[PDB]
């Protein structure tokens, strides 16, 4: 019967984890890791990842 | 020896670096400090910064 | 060429500022890491192909 409350909650924490699950993503950089990039390459190839 | 610069040869040597999982065996001439726990470090474990 | 050479390279620390540093090579392109930051970097394993 509370449900429609818990859905809420449900809700907002969905969109959440999708956020931070979108921190794992590429996007077309070699890493998803800023630490990696800019570890392993030069001001001038890590700024275009 | 009296062929042109395009047909002389060359040595060529590729190093392909492997950064998986597991444990690191391949190294720089990096000293390790002394581990600090309980504080706010800029740490580096294994290149991983 | 065809028979090329492939040593593995594992369990050793190596300098590569002198690699770097030498004028003896035409061609150096490093592709997904630099040069200059390999003495800093630690790798499982590494394959020279020669
Ligand atoms: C195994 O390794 C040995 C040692 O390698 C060295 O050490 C290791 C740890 C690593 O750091 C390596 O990077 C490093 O090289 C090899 O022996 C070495 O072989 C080198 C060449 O393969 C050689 O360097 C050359 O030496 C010549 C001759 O130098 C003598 O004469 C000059 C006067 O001309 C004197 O000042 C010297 O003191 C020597 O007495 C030298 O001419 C070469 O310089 C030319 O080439 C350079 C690039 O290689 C250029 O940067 C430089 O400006 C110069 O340019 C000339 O050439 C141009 C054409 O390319 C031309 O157009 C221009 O006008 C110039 O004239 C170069 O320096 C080392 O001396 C030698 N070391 C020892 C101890 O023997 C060995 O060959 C390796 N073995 C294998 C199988 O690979």
């Amino acid at each position: 019967a509370l449900g429609k409350l818990q859905d809420v909650v449900n809700q907002n924490a969905q969109a959440l984890n999708t956020l931070v699950k979108q921190l794992s993503s590429n996007f077309g950089a070699i890493s998803s890791v800023l630490n990696d990039i800019l570890s392993r390459l030069d001001p001038p190839e890590a700024e275009v990842q | 020896p009296t062929y042109g610069v395009g047909y002389q040869p060359y040595r060529v040597v590729v190093l392909s670096f492997e950064l998986l999982h597991a444990p690191a065996t391949v190294c720089g001439p990096k000293k390790s400090t002394n581990l600090v726990k309980n504080k706010c470090v800029n740490f580096n474990f294994n290149g991983l910064t | 060429v065809y028979a090329w050479n492939r040593k593995r390279i594992s369990n050793c620390v190596a300098d590569y500022s002198v690699l770097y540093n030498s004028a003896s090579f035409s061609t150096f392109k490093c592709y997904g890491v630099s040069p200059t930051k390999l003495n800093d970097l630690c790798f499982t394993n590494v394959y020279a192909d020669s």
